[PDB]
């Protein structure tokens, strides 16, 4: 994350023209996670609640995102660390109160960081069933043990286009071919119950 | 407590039977290829929900009794249930719109098929030069098709010139010489 | 304790006049033909090599391809319905004396249908249907130290790679998981394996 | 995995090809209408021989069968 | 020829009044300027299959052609352009079918019957390796 | 670190015909049979012989293809157990004659792998898992002088190119970024954060 300028911090000052605290509270808030599209639309909402010009509004939540996301991800824990970041010429009731709001949200900033991070696909949900198959139009009777496992599975939106983001699919599996994965994964398990890897 | 169920236009009971003829009569619109009718007009007789199951449920019966070619009596029959109003509302309804009907399934089943040719539409132009040759001019035909697969219409186009189009019409006319042994 | 049964009664007659083919050779020729023919189906995709075990059989004899192959598909419709019946050998061996194979043939060809139909009961189970069948798996086990979005993140995570066999291909399935969905994964696939080790 | 929610055939004879004046053999299409995940609904045709039709209807008489001795 | 010579005559009159005229930026193009420069939209032919009354028509089914419950014709398409479509097409094939043996039809009929009977009538990796080596 | 003191070569009934075959295979000829499977164990889209290879293999040892190939996929796996555990070499020579193989080939073993094996332990520890990697990096520079809406311009411009391989595809896509001056510090200064994310890991 890049440091703030004094252009950053006079867009702050537009918060003295913000009608409440709380309104300087929800700009805070939803700058952090608003997108640029968000960005769009909660600029409107900006402009709509303030009555400020596009202008202030825009370099306002561009400011409070990139002073929100810089004390998140250096992970600021006290007040003194983010008011060093302030200007000493930056209106000093506004300065305290802007800390407050960040001291507040920033334990819930990096949880929330921390979930949308980049990735393969995730995986949303896992089903499964075992049938015994008994028979088929080669084989007149059977007795054989089967699994299908069925995964959900989710990919960012960004990435997906025109499809859809989550999608299913089914596996099947023999026991020879489970109990082999059964190892593979177990591996991992053995070497976290004392908390640190074989 | 819940409704009767039963002939699946046991729904039809709701109506005030005022109102059957025009509404089972854009229905049968609609299976012909124009407009269903518009919820707006009924949304005091059924949920939103529930008016979705109203056009499938009435759609199936006349198309079931067109298609098997039922006498009038097992019609009758299948009606006990409704409305004397609603009995006759749709007894009319069939002997008005059976042969409207009728042509409707045999369009379907041509869909039982990968592609259909859904329009087509043709240009006549004359090509004056080119790049190749000052003194061009020579007479082209576009055909446009708009063929219907996997749900979706796909454009294609096909240019022809003098010989061409007679080579495709003397093939269409082999064609129609069996079709017309048919017809 | 076993009944004699014959696999059904619609059969050709062309088969009964090759079992009298099969009467013709000598007992020599009979045993390699049928060791030949069990050859095949051991490896029942060399088609090549049968062929050309047939080829070299239908030379040495000095016996007509075309005959041969005819006794070929007659002794192949026996096994066939058998395989899937799961018929007993002398099953099978009353089956081809009715088709008039001599008794003593007959016997050493159920004999060879004997031990090889283990071998081939096991080959066509494998056949049966399955649906998206996994074929091979692999993984990564890390930690994500930073990001673009904090300094610091500390984030265990599982990765997989899942290979599916979908008919005449096959895909990649890549899926992530966090620490605690590995656990409930793992606990799932363990009761899995319990109830595929009992039933009823 | 995928479910039937309509069937539909229909009887027919192949005539006449410009290559070939006298087809004349019969044949049975299908329609199927499947449901994917999620509800997604799609459509599946294919033709037969009457010999596969015969074949086709054949085996399905061997599911009912075994299912109800399963 | 007279009528080939007229015919290129009013083609290059034509070309002249459109070289004459300069090229304008698409957003100030007025809808003449849209149509000559390309940037109007045309409409596909699609054609939607109509009910008429007919004259003949008695009983029940002249009772509903003589009601409400019939629009008029070219009305039962929303838009001008499948509207047209529509009755372009529906007059076609009006021509194909007024502009068109028994015993070869029934004849014909019969060879196909005789087929479908006769058709009938045949009724009448280090993780694989593991696998192989220790789980198989 | 340590290593499992078990069977990391294992008995199995392919095993053992594989392991009475490679007592058998030419002592003179399996020093070199080993090298080249090494050489190429890292990867995934290629066989370590061709199959005129292969006949000419067979011609030497005088096994059937299948034994031929069973007897690869054997000492493939042996391989293979020896780079996840990289395994020391005295450990490797007692775990082949657990397995009861032959001294000469047990010894052949440890020979092969001790120069070879730490290079390819390496290779695949720089194996990636992702339908993606980007595979080549290329750039031109360029001044700008006139467009159509503005004349008299000096402005440099980057054009960047990323190759990114489609493992899955086995297909190499290349992505055009154009940047200016302002731009492509900006681009810098992330990277120069990701470095210094990476120097925390030493």
């Amino acid at each position: 994350m890049a440091a703030l300028t004094a252009e950053h911090f006079a867009a702050l000052q537009s918060l003295l023209k913000a009608s409440s605290k709380d309104v300087v509270r929800q700009l805070c808030q939803e700058s952090f996670s608003s997108s640029a599209l968000g960005l769009k639309k909660l600029l409107d909402v900006t402009c709509s609640s303030l009555s400020v010009t596009q202008e202030e509004a825009e370099e306002l939540l561009q400011a409070l995102h990139r002073l929100t996301r810089l004390v998140a991800f250096r992970d600021l824990s006290s007040a003194e660390a983010i008011l060093a970041l302030f200007p000493e010429n930056f209106h000093q009731n506004l300065k305290n109160l802007l800390t407050k709001i960040i001291l507040e949200h920033v334990s819930t900033w990096r949880t929330e960081a921390q979930a949308n991070q980049i990735s393969l696909p995730r995986l949303v949900d896992l089903d499964w069933r075992v049938d015994i198959k008994t028979s088929s139009d080669s084989i007149s009777r059977m007795a054989v043990p089967t699994c299908l496992l069925q995964m959900k599975i989710q990919e960012d939106p960004s990435l997906c286009g025109d499809k859809p983001s989550i999608s299913a699919v089914t596996v099947e599996l023999s026991k020879e071919t489970l109990d082999t994965m059964l190892d593979g994964l177990g591996r991992i398990r053995d070497q976290l119950s004392a908390v640190a890897s074989k | 407590m819940e409704p009767e169920e039963g002939t699946p236009l046991w729904r039809l009971q709701k109506l005030p039977a005022e109102l059957g003829p025009q509404l089972l009569h854009k229905i049968i619109d609609g299976i012909c290829g124009r407009a269903y009718p518009v919820y707006q007009d009924y949304h005091t007789v059924w949920e939103s929900e529930e008016w979705m199951h109203v056009l499938e449920d009435i759609a199936k019966f006349f198309k079931a009794i067109v298609g098997k070619n039922l006498p009038d009596e097992e019609i009758f029959q299948q009606l006990n249930q409704l409305n004397s109003l609603h009995q006759e509302t749709i007894m009319k309804c069939v002997k008005s719109r059976k042969d409207e009907i009728k042509q409707a399934l045999s369009r379907e089943i041509v869909a039982i098929s990968s592609a259909q040719l859904q329009d087509f539409d043709w240009q006549v132009k004359l090509a004056l030069s080119s790049d190749k040759i000052a003194a061009l001019r020579m007479p082209l035909l576009s055909l446009h098709l708009d063929v219907k697969e996997n749900g979706e219409v796909k454009p294609y186009s096909i240019e022809m010139s003098r010989e061409e189009l007679q080579n495709l019409i003397q093939s269409l006319e082999a064609a129609n010489k069996v079709v017309l042994q048919l017809k | 304790m076993g009944r004699l049964h014959c696999t059904e009664d619609p059969v050709p007659e062309a088969v009964g006049g090759d079992m009298q083919q099969l009467n013709q050779l000598g007992a020599q020729q009979f045993s390699a033909l049928t060791e030949v023919l069990f050859h095949f189906l051991t490896e029942p995709k060399e088609v090549e090599r049968f062929l050309a075990q047939l080829s070299e059989f239908a030379t040495t004899n000095q016996i007509s391809l075309g005959s041969l192959r005819s006794i070929v598909k007659s002794l192949l419709l026996v096994p066939n319905g058998a395989l899937k019946k799961s018929l007993t050998a002398k099953q099978v061996q009353a089956d081809f004396i009715t088709l008039g194979l001599s008794e003593e043939k007959a016997t050493y060809f159920s004999e060879k249908w004997k031990q090889n139909a283990p071998t081939l009961a096991r080959w066509a189970i494998g056949q049966t249907l399955m649906i998206n069948q996994l074929i091979d798996m692999e993984w990564k086990f890390g930690v994500t130290s930073g990001s673009s979005e904090l300094e610091k993140v500390g984030s265990i995570f599982l990765q997989l790679k899942l290979v599916v066999k979908k008919g005449n291909q096959t895909e990649n399935v890549y899926i992530e998981l966090t620490l605690p969905q590995f656990y409930s994964f793992l606990h799932e696939m363990e009761r899995v394996r319990t109830s595929m080790e009992c039933f009823c | 995995t995928n479910q039937l929610v309509d069937f539909q055939w229909k009887l027919g004879m192949a005539v006449s090809s410009d290559t070939c004046r006298s087809l004349k053999y019969p044949y049975v299409a299908v329609m199927l209408k499947v449901a994917d995940h999620s509800g997604q609904v799609k459509t599946k045709c294919f033709e037969m021989t009457i010999p596969q039709f015969q074949n086709f209807y054949r085996q399905f008489k061997e599911i009912a069968a075994v299912i109800e001795t399963v | 020829a007279g009528d080939s010579a007229i015919l290129l005559r009013a083609i290059g009159s034509q070309i002249r009044d459109q070289l004459a005229l300069p090229w304008v930026p698409p957003h100030l193009r007025t809808p003449k300027l849209q149509h000559l420069q390309g940037s109007a939209l045309q409409k596909p032919f699609h054609a939607s299959r109509l009910v008429v009354p007919e004259l003949s028509s008695r009983g029940e089914p002249r009772e509903f052609q003589a009601s409400p419950l019939l629009l008029p014709v070219p009305t039962q398409v929303p838009q001008p352009v499948g509207r047209v479509a529509s009755l372009l097409e529906h007059h076609a094939l009006q021509l194909c079918q007024q502009t068109g043996t028994r015993a070869q039809r029934q004849r014909l009929q019969k060879q196909l019957t005789e087929h479908l009977r006769q058709s009938w009538g045949l009724l009448g990796s280090r993780f694989t390796h593991s696998e192989k080596f220790t789980f198989h | 670190m340590a290593v499992p003191a078990a069977l990391i070569l294992r008995e199995s009934p392919s095993m053992k015909k594989a392991v009475s075959l490679i007592n058998a295979i030419d002592t003179g000829r399996f020093p070199r049979l080993l090298t080249r499977i090494l050489q190429k164990l890292h990867l995934k889209a290629e066989s370590s012989f061709s199959e005129e290879e292969e006949e000419k293999l067979q011609a030497a040892f005088s096994l059937e293809k299948q034994d031929l190939h069973l007897v690869l996929e054997t000492i493939s796996f042996i391989l293979e157990q020896a780079v996840y555990h990289n395994v020391k070499p005295a450990a490797l020579q007692q775990q082949l004659e657990n397995i009861h193989l032959r001294q000469d080939k047990a010894e052949a073993f440890v020979n092969t792998w001790s120069s070879m094996g730490q290079e390819t332990v390496e290779k695949f520890r720089q194996r990636i898992l992702a339908p993606c990697k980007l595979e080549t990096v290329g750039w031109q520079l360029n001044l700008q002088m006139a467009h159509s809406a503005q004349a008299k311009l000096k402005s440099p411009q980057a054009v960047l190119q990323l190759g990114v391989n489609n493992e899955d595809s086995k297909s190499l896509e290349k992505v055009l970024v154009e940047f200016s001056h302002k731009e492509l510090f900006d681009f810098y200064n992330k990277l120069e954060t990701i470095q210094a994310q990476l120097d925390s890991l030493t």
